[PDB]
């Protein structure tokens, strides 16, 4: 009776330490790839600054494009973007979230604002294509708006994973802070780069805007993804400790 | 038959196109390698009804859907 | 309090960056000069105080370091971002090693294309082939010769 | 004995019955003593007094897999280790189903022989390797891991020569293009039948399956050794090639009503006869 | 209000073996939510005893029955949520709540800017 | 019985006392015969004997939900299945706590009155599939919570009442009706009725004021000829002017002493069924 | 064929240990059809019995041994993996699946179209 | 001495699940001479039983407690840095590692020679 269930129990145990051993590891091969990038990172995105950095801070629809998780296990990460969200929400708001549990946390939380969610099985890694994918999605049902906003998870070190975000102000109003930074004292650190992108024809400086955009995105997925392994190696190394104790 | 261009497709899909060629270009010994930084490999879809996602369709995915 | 943008994590003859996706193939070493070629035609990138942006075409790179050795790439596209200073940053979406590439396989892949040209879906779809043939033939003439 | 577990029962009734004082799950105290000394009466004489022997494999029956019980505890002491026969692995497929993790013999290399402890000392390391592999892509110990699993399921005992044979063959590598699920198939073919001499490339001088008697000076000799190495992997270079070539070929054809269930019917057939 | 309390924590007490399995961001939404007000619950259960002066290092607390019905209820009703978890612990009925609440404020405020001291 | 494992704790001081061996928890041999001859005395007589009864409802004290223990697993034995009371169930909420996948009836089909019989076979395929699908919303899933809230009740309800809301759950009267307001729903139909009171009235026999319908319901049955129409539109008045007049409130009041006075009122509706 | 069903009761109850822990997304996609068959032979294992008229509210089965043993052939062999999985519950052999879904079919559909 | 050991050896098992992790590369300066160390630390404690002579096939060791302190001591000082893994594995003290040592020098001096003309 007591003897046999307590086993039965204990054997249940045995099976829950091997099945998230099992996570643990495949998880560290990813987070081996994964990291295979730290070493690089960071310079691609230069001139992408040169066009996007905001310095700091609703008339027009304000698209939202949150990065998190395909299943869960990862911890505070779902959650901390969730907490960003929750924060902002002004009266012109639409969300278009990246991600199986975005898909089903925004759709109930907020389903006036939630359009719909883009997926990626994690099959090949984050690539040109798969930022472009989420760009142009995030102006098609959404259409034109005020700013995309990207919020995502920024890895800085293996326990520490940092909550950042990119803005993209439309090419209306991308245009005429580029043409106060041209031609006027102000901005200063984009004088000379205003003008030597204005001096160049209208479609290169359209697709300028498409392909730092893209690129600014590329970044934030591929940060999520270290992020995501990471922060899932401390839950799941975690949860070992709590079957072990158990 | 000529204008990518005038028939639509942006900046971004013309890369997309542009690298997937670049990389069904590579040598046979190390393609593996560069194939993983292109393959489309996502979807974009609701929950609709109960646990039965739609599938948007808009943006094509896929090269020769361009 | 508010959220930290994306870039403040970043930190920071001629001196170049070239990159793909998002990850560096060199980081600020320095250089004599490098070659791209898009929209005006092989505008060689050198030394100057010039300050301009150049959108790149499917075409090779060739990075020529001060000594005197030379290493050829091709691109798929992006564009090549020049400073005042002597210093410039080449972002690209792919950046393949003038190696990596084979001239058998390409040649083979312009024959299969042109096939899909004549019996397309329609007039918007055959322009997207004339894109990868107009990469093939690139790729084909880089590798030849130069 | 069969067993051992209904013995104690027997003797507790006894005991109990005539006022014994009794001890751990109600048995005397001498329980253990009990099977101590039957046990012990089993042993391998020496030379001095004929060289004989009395070997014993005492059965006890465990109640859910449960080996703390006082007799079951008390046998295994006294044993020279066991062969643990799991439930799950009954019904799982595995037949005889002896958990290898589990089961121990205490004087195993000595017992053995010198032909079968050539092939056996290397499948203690395939098989480790591929039990940790399983629980954490297949490397070579993977491939040739799980080939063994399935050549250990057989209903009737099989003869010395014609085990070690298909042992040897998974040791080398002869069955790694052979799938998992036509190893029995394999295994049938070349003990009962044979593809060298079904008319064609045969020419071996004098190691066949068919010749039962070989099995003698295999045991004597060994399979790795000058006279029987190179005769032998010309037997089993044949039987692959034509296996693979004629054999095989028909699981990439038959997709059909009453082929597939054809081909089921021949393969379970093929676990009984090893 | 008193089924409430005992209808919370048997709520809480299944939720605390999803915890310790899965994990804490694994919850629901509604569910983080009953957590919150629960592990509150459990920390103003605590009561600081006036004859156990010499173990607790703190004055005792007669806590009045309307007191005790009128604060757990409010707790109940989510009127509490945006005090602090500690503040609950080991102390009487809502008015030495909120007067410990008002010294974490305080303490947390003077630690905060001796941290904002330096800059550069 | 309240209870027998006080009984056979007193049988085993008895038998202890007088030097009886005992066996499994210090009880005698014979503490199964015990039980056993006393449950066993409990029956239905034939038409040759009068056709009498003794019904039996013995009551067994587990210990932390221990249905091993040797009296527990003896009683069990004997008796024609058992209604088991969960602890969890009871601090949870639902009470009576009657575990429902734990309890069993053996005979309960024909021991079923006609009427009651014919509500109560829908409702254990309702409940089977409304337990499976909240482990792993349907039809079944609004109905089936439906059912759990009215099993709540502190005194019991008379057989009118009882099946009357039962019905209305099984057709799907109290679906647009939300879980918390179906007591307030229940009060309403068995002391109030809603029919009489704004005006859409015109029932010419069925009512809920009138009690003496009870034993009509029990020969004929609700899903019968004489009944199904005049019942259906009872239910059908009571429903509309609830979702139109009274559940219309609780999308308003959502204030201080508004939202208390509406947990006062629910909470006591609970009490009365 | 007996066998068979055993064997594959033996992986389900490895597999629903798995699904558990990490999901019924997770799982392979031939692991995927196995669930499916093996939840399918847990259910059709059941059957409404004759004498358990008052019980089950529903007419016995005498289920023959051929009808047992090819409706359990076709399940393994995948030859009802169309079949919805409450057809197989509750009841005889393969005419009463079959019977079921039809109905299942035709409740469905108007359900459907109001 | 004898708690220095206990000391290393629980960080070299704290560091192997880091470099099964991260990598090999990945750990600090400091750390990669403590796994040095602690590598040899293990193999050190290895010895060559005189009653198993036919089992190892070498010759048996009595290594007295004046040289197990102070063969130990000098590794974990880093005096035998400069020495190989290999030669602390299954010997008896010091002597005769540095004996291994010496013959493990000469041999891949030979090999080495041997293939710096094939």
């Amino acid at each position: 009776g007591k003897l046999r269930l307590y086993k039965e129990k204990l054997e249940g145990y045995n099976r829950f330490y091997s099945i998230v051993k099992t996570i643990k590891m495949v998880t560290l091969a990813k987070y081996r790839a994964a990291q295979g990038r730290i070493r690089t990172r960071d310079f691609s995105l230069r001139y992408t600054e040169l066009a996007f950095s905001k310095p700091q801070a609703a008339k027009n629809a304000l698209v939202y494009i949150p990065i998190t998780t395909n299943r869960g296990s990862c911890g505070a990460l779902n959650s901390n973007i969730v907490r960003c969200i929750d924060s902002v929400v002004s009266s012109k708001m639409v969300l278009m979230p990246v991600g199986k549990r975005g898909i089903d946390s925004f759709s109930k939380l907020y389903p006036d604002e939630f359009r719909y969610g883009i997926i990626n099985d994690m099959k090949e890694s984050m690539h040109f294509g798969y930022a472009t994918f989420v760009i142009e999605n995030a102006y098609e049902v959404s259409k034109d708006a005020d700013r995309y906003q990207v919020i995502f998870n920024r890895f800085v070190s293996a326990g520490v994973q940092r909550n950042a975000v990119y803005n993209i102000p439309s090419y209306e109003k991308w245009k005429e802070d580029l043409a106060d930074a041209a031609s006027s004292d102000n901005q200063k650190n984009r004088y000379l780069f205003a003008n030597a992108l204005q001096n160049e024809e209208e479609q290169l400086i359209r697709d300028f805007f498409d392909f730092h955009a893209a690129l600014a995105v590329l970044n934030a997925v591929g940060e999520n993804e270290l992020s995501e392994q990471a922060a899932r190696l401390v839950a799941v190394e975690g949860q070992l400790t709590n079957i072990s104790s158990l | 038959s000529s204008s990518w261009r005038d028939h639509g497709i942006s900046y971004l899909k013309y890369l997309n196109v542009c690298t997937e060629t670049l990389h069904s270009t590579v040598k046979e010994s190390r393609r593996a390698k560069y194939e993983r930084w292109s393959k489309p490999c996502y979807t974009a879809q609701r929950p609709d009804g109960a646990g039965g996602q739609e599938t948007i369709d808009k943006v094509p995915i896929h090269t020769k859907d361009y | 309090h508010d959220l930290p943008e994306g870039f403040e994590f970043m930190e920071h003859t001629l001196r170049l960056t070239l990159t793909r996706q998002d990850e560096f193939l060199l980081r600020e070493e320095p250089v004599k000069c490098v070659t791209v070629t898009g929209t005006n035609g092989e505008y060689g990138i050198y030394p100057g105080h010039a300050y301009k942006i150049v959108q790149l075409n499917p075409s090779p790179l060739t990075v020529e370091y001060t000594d005197g050795t030379t290493k050829k790439y091709f691109v798929s596209g992006g564009f090549a971002h020049i400073n005042n200073e002597g210093s410039c940053d080449v972002n690209t979406v792919e950046c393949t090693l003038l190696d990596d590439l084979d001239l058998a396989i390409a040649e083979k892949e312009l024959a299969a294309q042109q096939a899909a040209l004549g019996s397309a879906k329609d007039d918007k779809a055959k322009s997207v082939v004339e894109i990868r043939i107009s990469v093939i033939e690139a790729v084909i003439a880089a590798l030849k010769h130069h | 004995y069969d067993d051992l577990s209904k013995q104690a029962v027997a003797y507790r009734q006894i005991s109990l019955l005539l006022r014994r004082p009794p001890g751990r799950e109600a048995y005397p105290g001498d329980v253990f003593y009990l099977h101590s000394r039957l046990l012990e009466r089993a042993a391998m004489l020496s030379p001095g007094k004929g060289g004989g022997s009395v070997t014993a494999l005492p059965i006890v029956e465990t109640l859910s897999n449960d080996v703390t019980a006082y007799i079951v505890t008390n046998v295994i002491s006294i044993t020279d280790g066991q062969i643990y026969l799991d439930t799950k692995l009954f019904t799982g497929g595995q037949r005889p189903a002896v958990n290898i993790g589990l089961s121990v013999s205490r004087v195993g290399s000595s017992a053995q022989n010198a032909a079968m402890k050539g092939v056996a000392g290397k499948l203690k390391g395939i098989l480790a390797e591929y039990r940790k592999l399983a629980a954490d892509v297949q490397t070579i110990p993977m491939i040739r891991g799980a080939r063994f699993v399935a050549l250990f399921n057989q209903k009737q005992p099989s003869y010395f020569m014609n085990a070690i044979v298909s042992l040897y063959a998974c040791l080398n590598g002869y069955l790694d293009d052979v799938k998992v699920q036509y190893v029995k198939f394999y295994e049938y073919l070349l003990v009962h039948r044979d593809l060298g001499i079904m008319y064609g490339t045969a020419k071996n001088k004098f190691f066949y399956m068919y010749v039962q008697e070989l099995n003698y000076l295999i045991r004597f000799f060994t399979l790795n050794s000058p006279i029987l190495h190179g005769e032998l992997e010309e037997m089993l270079k044949q039987h692959t090639h034509l296996f693979l070539q004629h054999y095989q070929s028909k699981m990439n054809a038959i997709k059909s009503e009453k082929d597939v269930k054809a081909l089921k019917n021949l393969l379970y057939s093929c676990k009984r006869a090893v | 209000v008193a089924q409430d309390v005992v209808q919370m924590l048997t709520k809480y007490r299944e939720l605390q073996d999803i915890i310790a399995v899965l994990g804490i961001d694994e919850l629901s939404e509604e569910d983080k939510l009953i957590v919150d007000r629960a592990r509150k619950l459990v920390k103003f259960l605590s009561q600081p005893f006036q004859v156990a002066e010499v173990f607790t290092g703190m004055t005792g607390h007669y806590v009045q029955l309307d007191d005790t019905i009128d604060s757990f209820s409010g707790l109940l009703m989510g009127t509490y949520d945006q005090v602090p978890e500690m503040a609950f612990y080991m102390v009487g009925g809502i008015n030495s709540v909120l007067e410990k609440a008002k010294k974490m404020a305080e303490e947390a405020a003077e630690l905060e800017k001796m941290r904002r001291a330096r800059v550069a």
